[PDB]
DNA sequence: AAAAAAAAAAAAAAAAAAAAAAAAAA
DNA sequence: TTTTTTTTTTTTTTTTTTTTTTTTTT
């Protein structure tokens, strides 16, 4: 028996920790992805992948819908992307979103 | 929210528009106090605050100055999220090279220019030249200049002529370049060069600067001039627990501020063409550490000798972005432990434990609680619920009062894995599992440890409730048979129920209804099943979807009467009124779902649980030892085998046998009595109960135990019976070959040493084998999602007319998959036409589901024209009408639901279950033949002048029940177009030598035959009449070789005997090694002779691979008349020569192979001339897409039948149009695409369609079949590549087409984090879609 | 009969599964 | 005079390349 609901994050990667020695969570692999991508459910693969392994204001305002009562959330986009956006800017390679 | 990502090469405008300064000094820290230095790494003013609202002079703290600057530092004041966003830039006084198209290899910049590497390497670094506008010199514009000759051409032409070196050299070369005279110079070249190396590099280079002038980039752009830097939080300077700071990103950054200042000042200062040159090229090699450090030669170091890291660092490997936080990570709300059963549960809820739960929601239960007002801080309530309060409990009932999470298995090998369920809160410390679903999760009760999620957001509740719920998940995704069929214990206890004892309490009475059955069951007063009449209703839905309600009287099992309750208003009785076996009860599941919907199927299955359950309780099914029995004939049957197996040794000894005949014989014998032991002993099982009728005896089915097991098919098979009465037939060695001696004796008496070590052999080569093949099955699995990942449907109809056609198969045997099966739930192409010819029997364009099945069934339809995905003309995408119906579904497939992820993981789920003369006709029926072309021998029966003939049994209705290969030259006692009786040997052949049946009769004359040079006279020395014996090439002389031995028929005047048909003469050439027997002047009948010539798992894997066979079936590319070539060049040319074509193709045979055709052939293309292993891309290339993916079908299906697993072939039809999406160009034709080119098939189809749809012309294309992994690399999303083993190719590739990345694709939308566009984001994204 | 282009088969190079003390430069 | 750098106290697979042989045309 072991679980996790609120721990620690891990020093490397905003993502929980393992195992039972340390309070981690359980392990979401890459072939459960291809499931949850099987069915339809798609803002469950988007939430568990990013605010339940990160963003400032969807983790913040998941406390504030929860605690509320509230059971929503606003998607936005996961600074990850911001990172690896501005990383490649560094580099001169001119990659922009679009409209 | 957005649509395709957009790639591009940076710019000094755009650069400087990211940009909002410039570090001019290399400074990070006070170092003294914690405050940053001015136009540092760490800067103020060009990046922000680094505090939340509070300048760095503190002139404005207050939220009210917010945006404006302060004067003292000159900082504005805004939260510091700005410094993590704000780039900065650095000038650079030189131009400094890009290190990326330097060594992408290719590099770019080497062949845009059309340079070697090594020379711009040289001249990069400074130790060389490169002529700039040389003009009317003695130097080419390309060439490069050394100091020596530097000084030669200053001296020469110190006038106007300029030649530069480094760098700005290379800039000035990409300036002044032009891109449509070379463009048009290349396709001159192409056009009229034809030596192929020169024709690759001229089309990737006219294919480069063609993509760049479609790209809005510019080439000096590939060369850096204003370097962008990182903002500062990105390259974080984090104090260790002590006086130190420890990025290396900061250290090289300082390292090349510090460069270029020094190069700066020294360019002030005018330093010496040598200093100034030494001083560039340590900044480009700076700049290149920076970027790429160990790219160039011998890197640079960082604490004591290991490599520091870079951009590239950042991006590549492991520990790269992609592959360090884009992968199988952790969850939190996220729980594991063992399951168990709990039956009382019902399949739309689960068990968790209590303790769970309240680890699970705390911020749930805090929430609920400050709705409450129990403790107003969160601090108070974390208290009040660790405390486990009283209160505590209510909540987290009204949390979980509607509240569904998820559960997994560790091994998620198809979708069902995962699950959603509704909780209930459980006492003790395991998960109880509902019963069924564990089937579908094939997780025994061996201590599996599943795991559990709960979704946060009301849309994933939703998405949870009403995709991922047991509910809406009762089919299988693989085919459409129920997945929550009862595995093995309530299957015992409904095959207990539906059994006749002749004679017991309750038999011979009759009952008004079941309800008083049931009374009387439990009362005692009859038995659990007797034959009975009993009155029952049914309802029935003939009707327009109206309930008729009729009522009988029906003999009937006491227990099949109780069952009868449980049934829903809609079925009838007879469908109950069988054993019930495992099949029998799927099909009753079937049916409850084919006509009534889901929730009474639900219901229905649950009441079936709970009530099998009980009753299997009451049965007290038991098992004993002397529940097996061992026949006594056992004792007999293995006397008389070990008699003869010594009978047969002894003759071996005796010598008229040899020891491996005595060995086959032995182990003939051997199973033979095996088989008769068999049948004994289930002789002895089936039937034991012999017992009085009432009357006096009677011999009825037998209850013991294990018989009721094994018939019941809970579980085990009669193999396994078999081996716990009797003998356990006979174990192989590790060698794999058969051991002479089997098992002689069985599980319930005792196993000598010997056998059970054979057999443990045995045991444990299963059980490696297992380990090995699921790994093989799991990395097979994963090469399949990861192929198909893109797939999705995105299209209602193609509108197109043309589909694959459908038949059921036979291998020439029993029909092994019927049409029913394969067509079901697809939409037809072309409508049916009844043999009432004439009759439209269904529309065109409609799907086929089972009352729609069963009509044509009934109506004989044999083959079905029917719509396909590889045929569907979806632009980027499949129409739903080419896929049809979606399993797991009742419905036809819905828009955006995507189906290459489901249809990979659905054939690879059963790859664990995987595998690591003449013809008696039975059937009667009439005689039809296909690829006909036979004649009447002498002795008056039908011999066959076609290799590739075929036989069909037209049955009494018409359909070809029965189709069997015929070889060449086989024996018919009747012919086409006639009736054969059932069971009458028509097909019967020699298999053995290849006979010379001669078409025509007459005079067999020596027509080029030369004795003792080409042929040898050979002497029987058995009956005296020799044969002329033809030799191969290499044992005769070179003289005889060209000597070929030709057979011409002639008349009895002596003339050539004109074939009808043509006007050759019948000649009859032979190969080497031909015993001649027929010698001169002797007459010969049509059809006689004239000579006598002499799989697993990686199987299905090399097909997904196609890769090439050992010896492939060499197929005829093009039709025509057959020839001879030259001879013995290492292989013998063959040509065809069409009628009418072109004859001038030669095709290269190894002769050591048994040829097939014959000299004077004329043959369509795609006709086998070597027989064997048959390859793929000839039949594609040959027979056409249709054939290879009917074969591919075919042989999979094929395997996983064998097995015992059905898939629907439309997995396989999708998996197969991904593999060939690429394709290779025939001619431009009036596009501008080049003629070799390969490109992706919807590009090239997409643009000769708009090219057609105005005057133009389209082009002619090739489809390609690449193999899985190939078409894997070969893929248009970069992004999906550059996670995909390398970043550098990937991204320069990317970077120079500037690839508009459709969000098409289904990794990246992961990679980079947005929603799927598959399922309900699809939808939102079209909302988006539509917003823009 | 001889020169040269093209094929393919073998080989090998690249990728993927540590501390202490002295000298030099700022 | 202080701090940073340099030197002394693993095997397998795949792909890329190059060489030689074979075919073709002059
Ligand atoms: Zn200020
Ligand atoms: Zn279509």
């Amino acid at each position: 028996m072991h679980a996790r609901s609120t721990g620690s994050y891990s020093l490397v990667t905003q993502q929980p920790l393992g195992g039972k020695a340390q309070f981690g969570g359980q392990r979401f692999g890459e072939m459960e992805v291809w499931a949850l991508e099987a069915y339809g459910a798609a803002y469950t693969l988007q939430e568990m992948l990013t605010v339940k392994s990160d963003d400032v204001n969807g983790r913040t305002k998941m406390y504030k819908n929860i605690v509320d009562g509230n059971h929503q959330m606003e998607p936005g986009m996961p600074e990850s992307f911001n990172v690896l956006l501005k990383e490649i800017r560094s580099l001169g390679i001119n990659i922009e979103l679009e409209d | 929210e957005f649509d395709a990502i957009k790639i591009a090469l940076a710019s000094p405008d755009m650069i400087r528009s990211w940009s909002f300064g410039e570090v001019k000094k290399p400074e990070t820290i006070n170092y003294r106090t914690f405050k940053p230095e001015r136009d540092g790494l760490f800067c103020a003013r060009i990046f922000g605050p680094v505090k939340d609202y509070e300048c760095l002079c503190g002139k404005y703290k207050r939220l009210k100055h917010r945006g404006v600057i302060c004067e003292k530092c000159g900082v504005e004041v805004t939260q510091t999220k700005v410094r993590r966003e704000r780039m900065g830039h650095i000038e650079l006084a030189s131009p400094t090279a890009h290190i990326w198209f330097l060594k992408s290899l290719p590099s770019r910049i080497g062949l845009l220019l059309d340079m070697p590497l090594r020379d711009i390497e040289r001249v990069l670094y400074f130790e060389s030249y490169v002529v700039i506008e040389g003009g009317m010199t003695n130097l080419e514009r390309q060439q490069i200049l050394t100091e020596e000759q530097y000084l030669d051409a200053l001296e020469e032409f110190g006038d106007e002529f300029d030649a530069k070196m480094g760098a700005e050299a290379i800039q000035a070369l990409l300036k002044s370049m032009d891109l449509e005279q070379e463009c048009e110079q290349l396709r001159e070249e192409l056009n009229e060069t034809n030596s192929e190396t020169k024709r690759k590099k001229l089309t990737k280079r006219i294919k480069l600067l063609e993509a760049f002038v479609q790209s809005g980039n510019k080439p000096e752009w590939m060369i850096l001039t204003v370097l962008p830097v990182l903002p500062p939080d990105l390259r974080p300077l984090v104090p260790l627990d002590g006086g130190r700071f420890a990025s290396d990103l900061n250290d090289l950054y300082r390292r090349v501020i510090n460069r270029n200042n020094r190069l700066k000042r020294l360019l002030d200062l005018a330093a010496p063409d040598i200093i100034v040159r030494n001083e560039k090229r340590m900044l480009q090699e700076a700049v290149d550490a920076l970027l790429d450090n160990g790219r160039r030669g011998r890197a640079i170091t960082g604490s004591n000798k290991r490599p520091l890291k870079s951009l590239a660092d950042m991006i590549k490997g492991k520990q790269g972005r992609f592959r360090q936080n884009l992968l199988g990570k952790r969850v939190d709300y996220s729980g594991r432990s063992v399951i168990t059963v709990g039956p009382y549960l019902r399949l739309h809820q689960c068990g968790l434990p209590k303790k769970m739960a309240l680890e699970l929601f705390k911020p749930f239960i805090y929430g609920k609680l400050e709705l409450r007002g129990l403790a107003t801080t969160i601090k108070a309530a974390k208290k009040m619920v660790e405390r486990e309060e009283a209160v505590v409990w209510d909540i987290l009932d009204e949390v979980i009062r509607e509240h569904p999470v998820l559960l997994n298995r560790a091994p998620t090998l198809h979708r069902l894995g995962i699950q959603a369920f509704e909780p209930v809160l459980i006492e003790g410390k395991a998960i109880q599992l509902h019963p069924l679903v564990c089937a579908a999760y094939n997780a025994d009760f061996d201590g599996d440890q599943m795991a559990v999620h709960v979704p946060l957001t009301l849309e994933a509740q939703l998405e949870a409730r009403a995709l991922m719920m047991s509910t809406n998940n009762i089919l299988s995704p693989a085919n459409g048979e129920p997945i929550i069929v009862p595995s093995q214990d309530v299957v015992l206890g409904l095959y207990y129920m539906t059994r006749d004892c002749v004679n017991a309490k309750g038999e011979g009475m009759v009952l008004t209804g079941p309800k008083e059955a049931e009374r009387l069951y439990r009362s005692g007063l009859a038995s659990l099943h007797a034959r009975v009449k009993v009155r029952i209703t049914e309802y029935e839905k003939d009707a327009n979807g109206e309930l008729v309600a009729k009522t009988s009287l029906k003999d009937t099992t006491v227990g099949r009467a109780i069952l009868w309750m449980i049934v829903p208003k809609g079925l009838p009785y007879s469908i109950v009124n069988q054993a019930l076996g495992k099949k029998a009860i799927s099909k009753m599941l079937n049916t409850c779902y084919r006509i009534l919907g889901l929730k009474p199927t639900v219901i229905f299955a649950d009441q079936i649980m709970y009530t099998g359950f009980a009753y299997a309780a009451r049965s007290g099914a038991s098992v004993g030892i002397d529940d097996m029995v061992i026949p006594e004939k056992k004792h007999e049957i293995i006397s008389e085998a070990e008699a003869e197996v010594a009978e047969i040794q002894e003759q071996f000894q005796s010598g008229l046998v040899t020891a491996g005949e005595r060995y086959n014989k032995v182990i003939d014998i051997w199973a033979a009595a095996n088989d008769r032991v068999s049948k004994a002993m289930m002789d002895n099982l089936q039937t034991e109960t012999v017992i009085n009728r009432d009357g006096q005896e009677e011999k009825q089915v037998s209850f013991n135990s294990i018989y009721m097991m094994a018939d019941s098919g809970a579980r085990g098979s009669a193999a396994q019976i078999r081996q716990l009465a009797g003998m356990r037939g006979l174990m192989a060695k590790p060698d794999g070959s058969i051991i002479e001696t089997p098992i002689t004796a069985n599980f319930r008496e005792g196993l000598n040493v010997l056998q059970y070590f054979i057999s443990t052999h045995g045991a444990r080569k299963g059980l490696a084998d297992t380990a090995l093949k699921t790994a093989n099955s799991g990395y097979l699995t994963r090469r399949l999602v990861d192929v198909a990942q893109d797939l999705v449907v995105t299209e209602d109809d193609c509108g197109t007319h043309e589909g694959i056609m459908m038949t059921p198969v036979i291998e020439g045997g029993d029909v092994k998959e019927p049409l029913r099966d394969r067509v079901l739930g697809r939409v037809t192409a072309e409508d049916v036409l009844k043999p009432g010819t004439a009759d439209i029997l269904v529309p065109r364009n409609t799907l086929l589901h089972e009352q729609w099945c069963d009509l044509l069934e009934e109506n004989s339809v044999d083959a079905v024209k029917v719509r396909s995905v590889v045929s569907c003309d979806t632009d980027f995408g499949v129409c739903a009408h080419c896929y049809g119906r979606d399993l797991a579904r009742g419905h036809i497939i819905n828009k955006g639901e995507a189906i290459g992820v489901i249809a990979a993981q659905s054939i690879g789920e059963p790859g664990t279950q995987l595998t690591m003369s003449s013809i008696q006709v039975k059937n009667k029926g009439s005689i039809k033949l296909s690829n006909v072309k036979s004649v009447v021998n002498s002795s008056g029966k039908l011999v066959i002048t076609s290799r590739n003939t075929e036989l069909k049994l037209i049955d009494e209705f018409g359909r070809t029940k029965e189709s069997y290969k015929v070889p060449y030259g086989a024996v018919l006692a009747k012919g086409d177009g006639e009736q054969v009786a059932g069971g009458e040997t028509v097909a019967n052949w020699d298999p053995h030598t290849m006979p010379v049946i001669t078409e025509v009769s007459g005079f067999v004359r020596f027509t080029d035959m030369i004795d003792g040079q080409t042929i040898t006279r050979q002497t029987d020395e058995l009956t005296g009449l020799s044969s002329l014996v033809v030799l191969d090439s290499a044992e005769r002389t070179a003289g005889g070789k060209d000597l070929r031995p030709a057979l011409k028929i002639v008349d009895a005047q002596g003339n050539d005997v004109l074939i009808p048909g043509t006007d050759m003469p019948a000649q009859y050439f032979l190969p080497g090694k031909a015993i001649v027997q027929l010698e001169d002047g002797v007459q010969i009948s049509s059809g006689d002779t004239l000579a006598r010539i002499p799989g697993g798992l990686p199987r299905v894997a090399d097909l997904f691979e196609a890769r090439r066979p050992k010896e492939p079936a060499i197929l005829a590319e093009i039709s025509g008349i057959v020839s001879f070539g030259k001879e013995t060049k290492g292989k013998r040319r063959l040509v065809i020569t069409p009628v009418d074509g072109s004859d001038p193709y030669e095709e290269m045979i190894p002769k050591w192979r048994q040829l097939n055709v014959f000299e004077g052939e004329r043959v369509e293309r795609g006709d086998v001339i070597s027989d064997g292993p048959e390859a793929p891309h000839d039949i594609l290339r040959l027979r056409g897409v249709h054939a290879v993916t009917r074969y591919i079908v075919n042989e999979v299906q094929d395997v996983y039948r064998l097995q015992g697993v059905k898939i629907n072939d439309k997995h396989i039809e999708v998996i197969v149009r991904q593999m060939l999406r690429k394709a290779t160009i025939v001619n431009a034709g009036s596009s501008d695409f080049l003629e070799g080119e390969q490109v992706e098939y919807s590009r090239v189809k997409i643009a000769n369609r708009e090219l057609e749809a105005n005057g133009k012309v389209g082009a002619t294309y090739s489809r390609d079949l690449l193999g899985i992994t190939k078409a894997s690399l070969a893929t248009e999303s970069f992004i999906s590549a550059a996670s995909f083993q390398e970043t550098t190719r990937v991204l320069t590739e990317a970077a120079v087409a500037g690839k508009r990345d459709e969000l098409r694709g289904l990794k990246e939308n992961v990679i980079v984090g947005r929603l799927i566009p598959a399922g309900t984001g699809y939808a939102y994204h079209q909302d988006a879609m539509r917003r823009r």
